RNA sequence: AUCGAGAGGA
DNA sequence: CGCTCTGCTCCTTCTCCCATCCTCTCGATGGCTATGAGATCAACTAG
DNA sequence: CTAGTTGATCTCATATCAGGAGAAGGAGCAGAGCG
């Protein structure tokens, strides 16, 4: 580009369409299951859906 | 108070194009809206129009002295970079106090 | 790649920045070296008040 | 403050020695008379150190106290250690 | 007005003048500094009378100089509005009359002078004379005046006087 | 109707600067993509071409 | 020249 | 017998800070509205 | 001194995700006086 050799660096990201159950120590939720969902042929950003459990008390 | 030219130097580029400081661009916005409000109060203008003009003048002055107001939009400039207000000029590291004194 | 000739630099009353009339930054700009906050603290501990004033007032931007 | 009773140390501090030597060296460099004899010394710092060793520096150290008063000590009145 | 006032000053001294005689050098430097000087607030200083005190000389750090604060008795001259003083006439002209009060030279316009004293450029000495030609105000004469205005230029005071008030005339 | 400068200048700008996103959103855009190829030695070029990046943020101290 | 970004050195 | 005045707790904003110094490349940055008439004034250009 | 001409200078028109930690406000509320 404009005589300058430019190299694209591969960028890490969490995989999509997979359910990942984490547990944040400092939060109102005990457990949270997230899913960054994205249609096969991308047209919009990743729509993250969370399904959490409220912490006891 | 509009500062002197030393606080906002107009640096000349390689050619003759004199680039103005962020403070000068912001003062240009402030003077524009101030004159606009002055004429709108002097001549025909609706109350809501004057209110919008006063709101924009408030935004310009606030973003001149402090640009990182939570929630509000950042005062923009050409190339999509936010302006450096008087507060960022001396806020922390690489400011006046820590970075030049 | 790190050869000393590309790193050696010296200054004695060279160009200064426009906004604050202090030495420039870099070898390429013939700039001066930064006498930072930690250097100020070191010289305060030394008790060298005139050297501290020379570095932070007289050798930078009188 | 009563000069008959000065409460500060009778020793010259390292900072007092440093500043007195620098000041007197500048004075010598600006063509002030020298109080000691000189063999071949031309560096003002060497002359100032010779004057300090000889106790012949015409300077008074005004040491300020936290309360606001001060005590005046002649360089010949203080004990030079280093 | 002649007066005798104590005044304060501070003067720097180079290291060359430390020497075996120091107080004398500060004294003479003060004299050469404020002898014949003039200030608008204390008026003109005719001379310095006597040096009262020579404060402790403080060595300025980073500079070889030493500043000595001096207190000295000096006699000043300050003209005042409404004051009456005897003056000596020096020049007569159709624009006005010039008289010297000590170091100052004051000019009086014909408008301020009473209309009785005519111009007389035809006289051999330029002089002011009345209808009767009794009073004669010419060069080198001694005449009383009332100082009405004062003006300082380049730190030098120049006064203005009036001859209108009664009993202000030739001595 | 087709002002071709959108696609052309967009891809060119993004690869030229590394700010990965629209040129107007120059602060919401994430930089460090599309770096200048390192041509100092053949190993540096190969490694730069096989480089991966975890965009966790260098400021993060976890 | 300025600003930013990036790559590095200790 | 219902009102006030606390002052405790739980949450919510909100705002501040995030080592020092040094070298280099590389991209972006550029701000231009118009036109005409009336009037004053201050400087030449003759008188 | 007196007009007359000529520039400058100014005024007026017409367009529409892997932070944290502390401080301050606020709200719900338990309870104590107390008229």
């Amino acid at each position: 580009i404009n005589g300058s050799e430019k190299v694209l660096i591969a960028q890490e990201k969490m995989a999509t369409n997979t359910v990942y159950v984490f547990a944040k120590k400092d939060s109102k939720y005990a457990y949270t299951g997230e899913c960054r969902s994205c249609l096969e042929n991308s047209s919009r950003p990743t729509s993250t859906i969370w399904v959490s459990m409220l912490a006891r008390g | 108070p509009v500062p002197p030219l030393s606080v906002r130097p107009a640096v000349v580029m390689q050619g003759s194009a004199r680039n103005q400081d962020d403070l000068t661009h912001k003062l240009a916005d402030i003077v524009k809206i101030n004159n606009q409000l002055r004429r709108n109060e002097q001549n025909g203008a609706a109350a809501h129009v004057i209110a919008e003009d006063v709101k924009l003048l408030q935004f310009h002055v606030a973003t001149m002295v402090d640009n990182e107001l939570p929630g509000l939009p950042r005062a923009m400039q050409k190339s999509g970079r936010p302006l450096k207000s008087l507060k960022q000029r001396l806020k922390g590291k690489e400011g006046r106090v820590r970075g030049n004194l | 790649k790190h050869m000393v000739d590309d790193k050696i630099h010296s200054r004695a009353r060279g160009p200064i920045q426009i906004l604050n009339r202090q030495p420039m930054e870099g070898r390429s700009r013939d700039g001066g070296l930064r006498f930072g906050e930690m250097e100020r603290d070191c010289q305060i501990a030394h008790g060298a008040a005139q050297f501290l004033r020379e570095r932070l007032f007289e050798a930078s931007d009188p | 403050q009563a000069n008959q009773k000065r409460i500060t140390t009778p020793y010259m501090t390292k900072y007092e020695r440093a500043r007195v030597l620098g000041t007197r060296a500048l004075q010598i460099a600006m063509c002030a008379p020298v109080m000691v004899e000189l063999e071949g010394e031309t560096d003002p710092l060497l002359i100032a150190m010779k004057e300090l060793k000889a106790r012949k520096i015409p300077i008074i150290i005004r040491r300020y106290l936290p309360d606001g008063s001060y005590e005046d000590w002649g360089v010949d009145e203080l004990i030079i250690s280093d | 007005m002649f007066y005798h006032i104590s005044l304060e000053h501070e003067i720097l001294l180079h290291p060359r003048y430390f020497g075996p005689n120091l107080l004398n050098t500060v004294k003479q430097k003060l004299f050469t500094e404020v002898e014949g000087t003039c200030t608008g607030k204390y008026g003109f200083v005719i001379a310095v009378t006597t040096i009262d005190n020579i404060g402790a000389g403080v060595i300025q750090p980073g500079r070889g100089f030493v500043l000595y604060p001096v207190k000295y008795k000096a006699i000043v001259f300050r003209p005042f509005k409404g004051e009456v003083v005897d003056a000596v006439v020096t020049q007569v002209n159709k624009v006005g009359l010039f008289t010297e009060i000590g170091p100052m030279s004051c000019f009086i316009s014909r408008h301020s002078i009473p209309s009785e004293m005519e111009f007389d450029p035809n006289s051999n000495p330029p002089c002011y004379k009345t209808m009767d030609e009794d009073i004669v105000i010419q060069q080198d004469d001694e005449i009383r005046l009332k100082i009405v205005g004062t003006r300082v230029d380049k730190n030098d005071i120049f006064a203005i006087g009036s001859l209108m008030d009664d009993y202000l005339g030739l001595v | 109707a087709i002002k071709t400068r959108i696609i052309s200048d967009g891809l060119k700008y993004s690869l030229a600067t590394g700010n990965w996103g629209d040129q107007k959103k120059a602060h919401q855009a994430r930089a460090g993509v599309s770096q200048v190829l390192n041509r100092l030695t053949f190993a540096s070029t190969l490694s730069h071409l096989r480089r991966l990046n975890s965009p966790i943020g260098r400021d993060g101290k976890l």
